[PDB]
C-alpha cells in the first residue's frame, strides 16, 4: 500500500 | 496478553526488526515486518514477526507516529523494551 510505513531499526 | 521483551544490542549492529505502521483509541497501527537475519532481535528470537506493540521503553506509542517511534529507538541507547502482543 502507500498508507504503510516500514523501517528497521 | 501483553508480554514485555527487551532487546540488548551491541553499539555496531541493530536491534534488527522492522516497525510497520498503518496510520485511535483501540487501533494498534505500529507491528512487526521482519526480522534481519543475525540480528539481536533474531538471537532474542521473543519477537514473533506479527507482534503489534503498545509501547517502546515504558512510553505508549499507539498515538504515537511511526518517525516518532523510529526516533524514540533511535535513541534508546543499547536496549529497548517493547510492550508487545504475539500473532
Amino acid at each position: 500500500f502507500g498508507e504503510e510505513r516500514e523501517s528497521i531499526l | 496478553q501483553t508480554s514485555d521483551v527487551v532487546i540488548h544490542r551491541k553499539e555496531n549492529e541493530g536491534f534488527g526488526f522492522v516497525i510497520i505502521s498503518s496510520l485511535a483509541t483501540i487501533t494498534v497501527p505500529h507491528k512487526i515486518g521482519r526480522i534481519i537475519d543475525g540480528s539481536p532481535a533474531d538471537r532474542c528470537a521473543k519477537l514473533k514477526v506479527g507482534d503489534r506493540i503498545l509501547a517502546v521503553n515504558g512510553q505508549s506509542i499507539i498515538n504515537m507516529p511511526h518517525a516518532d517511534i523510529v526516533k524514540l529507538i533511535k535513541d534508546a541507547g543499547l536496549s529497548v523494551t517493547l510492550r508487545i502482543i504475539p500473532q
